[PDB]
């Protein structure tokens, strides 16, 4: 349901210190 | 985890210890998919070349953690197994293939900020998500190198996925379409990989479109640590979803 989204992070519009690593490496 | 960092507060919060009652032992990692399953690999409960074979009783499940062996009073929930379930095609003999199990908790755990569960991935996310070149994200307390040691938190590490081609001649071990592969090349100039105590962990990867991030594998087996021209083979997840809600629907 809820799954995949981090209290901490999404939950609150703060992105993890390498998280944009990964959706960079979509280009 | 070779070549990582130590994670932010909560940037995992799926993420299991697998913990051995006695004695006290951390076994592997695991990853929180509902507030009743925790999914791991097949050789962290059962493997006989090391005489491994765990029944419910032999293991604990350690949940919110951050530290490798401090007690986190009030953060981290203990959990007590009901049921251990294994692929019925676990194939360890040869090369461990379809590793993976669940196993379904005595008592649902409440989630908090620091517990949370992750997604399973579906064919929209893996015919999607599961490019080579494409990163995901590989967390644990296993050891920092092949040889020495042990972090004192859970260490995390981004990894990029490899083409079966390369992953498939780059052992002599027979590679199956219920793995994948992931790391850097030899001369991409980065580096990183799981290694003993991260067994079992998660291998996530956040979805462009909805922010969610989907457990796309799960640390299966690898020749040595972080060794150049070699790469962490991974349960390919969502080739073995039937089997997962098989189980979770049926008990
Ligand atoms: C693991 O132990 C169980 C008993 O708890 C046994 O039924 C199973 O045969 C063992 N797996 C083996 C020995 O392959
Ligand atoms: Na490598």
């Amino acid at each position: 349901a809820d799954c995949g989204l981090r209290p901490l992070f999404e939950k609150k519009s703060l992105e993890d210190k390498t998280e944009r690593e990964l959706l960079e490496s979509y280009i | 985890i070779v070549e990582g960092s130590d994670a932010e507060i909560g940037m995992s919060p799926w993420q299991v210890m697998l913990f051995r009652k006695s004695p006290q032992e951390l076994l592997c990692g695991a990853s929180l998919i509902s507030d009743r399953w925790v999914l791991t690999a097949a050789h962290c409960l059962l493997y006989p070349p090391w005489d491994k074979n765990f029944t419910e009783n032999d293991l604990l499940v350690r949940i919110g953690k951050h530290s490798r062996t401090r007690y986190e009073a009030n953060i981290e929930k203990i959990s007590m197994l009901e049921k251990i379930y294994i692929h019925p095609r676990y194939n360890w003999r040869e090369n461990l293939d379809r590793d993976i199990a669940l196993m379904k908790l005595k008592k649902p755990v409440a989630f908090s900020d620091y517990i949370h569960p992750v997604c399973l991935p579906d064919r929209e996310t893996a015919a999607s998500l599961l490019q080579a070149g494409y990163k995901g994200r590989v967390t644990g307390w296993g050891n920092l190198k092949e040889t020495w040691g042990q972090p004192s938190v859970l260490q995390v590490v981004n990894l990029p996925i490899v083409e079966r081609p390369v992953c498939k001649d780059s052992t002599r071990i027979r590679i199956t379409d219920n793995m994948f592969c992931a790391g850097y090349k030899p001369d991409e100039g980065k580096r990183g990989d799981a290694c003993e105590g991260d067994s079992g962990g998660p291998f996530v990867m956040k979805s462009p479109f909805n922010n969610r991030w989907y457990q796309m594998g799960i640390v299966s087996w690898g020749e040595g640590c972080d060794r150049d021209g070699k790469y962490g083979f991974y349960t390919h997840v969502f080739r073995l979803k039937k089997w997962i809600q098989k189980v979770i629907d049926q008990f």
